[PDB]
This record gives C-alpha cells, structure tokens and sequence, in this order.
C-alpha cells in the first residue's frame, strides 16, 4: 500500500 | 536557438513552483545564517548541556539525534512530491515510474537543500530555529562522529558555486527526472523531459552566472557527488541496524528505504 502513490495522486 | 524563450518560461515556471513547494529557500536560510532577518536568532546546540537546553525543539544520544531527523525528512518528501508534480510531463509518466523517481531521488534533493542550511560552522535545524555546530556533530560516538564531516565539505564546495533559488529549482528538476533509477519501466519519456530541463539549466547558468566558467559541468559533477553521499547515508542505517534492532522508522521512510537492503 504505497504512501508515495497517495502523495502523487492528491 | 528557437527554444531559448520557452526554456526561460520553463525556468520561471520551476522557480515559481519551487517557491510554492519549499518554505525554507536558500535566500531565507542565508538571511538567518547572516542575521539579515527580523526573525529571532536561532538556538545553538554545541554540547550535551545545550542539546538538553534545546530539547523542546527537536536511547543513546547519537541515535536519538539521528532518529530526530525523520520528521524533517517526512516533510521534505511531501514538499519534493508537490514540486515533482509541477514539472511539465511528470504527472503524465507511468505512476509506478513517478514512485521510482521519488524513491531514488528524495535523499539527493534533501542533501542538496541541506547544503543551503549549512556553513563551515554548522547546520540550520527545526525549520531554521536551531543551529547545531559541526564541532558537536564531530563529537558523537563512531560511526556518527565521522558521518556529517564529508556532508559539511560537500556543502562548502557546493555553496562556493553561489547558486540561487532560480538555479536550484532547475537543478532539482534535473535530478528528479533521472532515467537510470533502478526498475524504471519507460526510460525514454523521462530522458526526454530531463534533456529539455538540462537545456533550461544550461541557459539559466549562462545568463545568471555569465563569468562562472564551466558552471554547468561542475553542477553535473555535484549530481555524481550527491549519489555517493546517499550511498553513505544508507550504509550508516545498515551498520547501526546490525546492533540496534528495535529502531522506529516512519512508514513513508520505510517505503523509500525498502530494497536498498
Ligand atoms: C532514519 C534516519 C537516519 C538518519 C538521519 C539523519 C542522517 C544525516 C543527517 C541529515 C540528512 C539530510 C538527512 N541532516 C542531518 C542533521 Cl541536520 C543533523 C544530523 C544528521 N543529519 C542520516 C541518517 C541515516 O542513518 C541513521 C542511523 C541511525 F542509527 C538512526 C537514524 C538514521 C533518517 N532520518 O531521515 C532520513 O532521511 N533518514
């Protein structure tokens, strides 16, 4: 579950 | 050439996005470091007594100090992510390639912006409210005592290049768009954006540093220097994690550090 992906998509 | 005007527009766009993403600019850090500010002076951590004194603004002391850096690095990853999304083409890349570029790029950017917070005497900490002396860092037990010395030497040399925030915005964009990071799925589009960012950097340095001979070549060499620094950064967590098992790591850092093991 990627925290970098969450930052990237916000 | 015909792209020169567009390269100045890209340079301005990255500078504006950098100001938007990074609260503590080189210009602010240099103002604090030379008392050209109406901010309160920063607290100075120079010994064990002064570190306890300043406790309110941050096991074994060397570990607690380095564990303390996690809060700043988590904020920096968020700032760098915001910046990366402002680079034209970045958000159109494969989302897994955007993760890879952030994962392998953030520490190189953190050490780059850290050079802005450093002089030959010490480093600005706690969003610029603290100054921790080189000397105090030199005094921590091995291997911690030896660790920051080469970071201070990198900074003095980097700072002697007299880059400004406009220069740094493009330099950082070039580092993010590195096509050789491990596990990138589509390297061509990344190198295409990087090539245009390098043209924008080359022109930035020619116009902003007209008497600074081979400044572009010197900056490319600093990107090499920054990768060695990151290798040494990772080698230290690796060394200490052999003896200290129970060590806390912020989940976001856990993701950045995964697989370097
Ligand atoms: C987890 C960790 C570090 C950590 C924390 C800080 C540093 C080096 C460092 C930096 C770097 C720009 C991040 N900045 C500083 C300052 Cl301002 C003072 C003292 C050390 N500093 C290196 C490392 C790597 O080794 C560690 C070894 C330990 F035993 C415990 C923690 C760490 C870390 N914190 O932020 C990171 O990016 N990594």
């Amino acid at each position: 579950p990627s925290l970098l992906k969450k930052l990237l998509l916000a | 050439n015909p792209e020169s005007a567009d390269l100045r527009a890209l340079a301005k766009h990255l500078y504006d996005s950098y100001i938007k993403s990074f609260p503590l600019t080189k210009a602010k850090a240099r103002a604090i470091l030379t008392g050209k500010t109406t901010d309160k002076s920063p607290f100075v951590i120079y010994d064990m007594n002064s570190l306890m004194m300043g406790e309110d603004k941050i096991k074994e002391v060397a570990i607690r100090i380095f564990q303390g850096c996690q809060f700043r690095s988590v904020e920096a990853v968020q700032e760098i992510t915001e910046y990366a999304k402002s680079i034209p083409g970045f958000v159109n890349l494969d989302l897994n390639d955007q993760v890879t570029l952030l994962k392998y790029g953030v520490h190189e950017i953190i050490y780059t912006m850290l050079a802005s917070l450093m002089n030959k005497d010490g480093v600005l900490i706690s969003e610029g409210q603290g100054f921790m002396t080189r000397e105090f860092l030199k005094s921590l037990r091995k291997p911690f005592g030896d660790f920051m010395e080469p970071k201070f030497e990198f900074a003095v040399k980097f700072n002697a290049l007299e880059l400004d925030d406009s220069d740094l915005a493009i330099f950082i964009a070039v580092i993010i768009l590195s096509g050789d990071r491990p596990g990138l799925l589509n390297v061509k589009p990344i190198e295409d954006i990087q090539d245009n960012l390098l043209q924008a950097l080359e022109l930035q340095l020619k116009l902003n540093h007209p008497e600074s001979s081979q400044l572009f070549a010197k900056l490319l060499q600093k990107m090499t220097d920054l990768r060695q620094i990151v290798t040494e950064h990772v080698q230290l967590l690796q060394v200490i994690k052999k003896t200290e098992t129970d060590m806390s790591l912020h989940p976001l850092l856990q993701e950045i550090y995964k697989d370097l093991y």
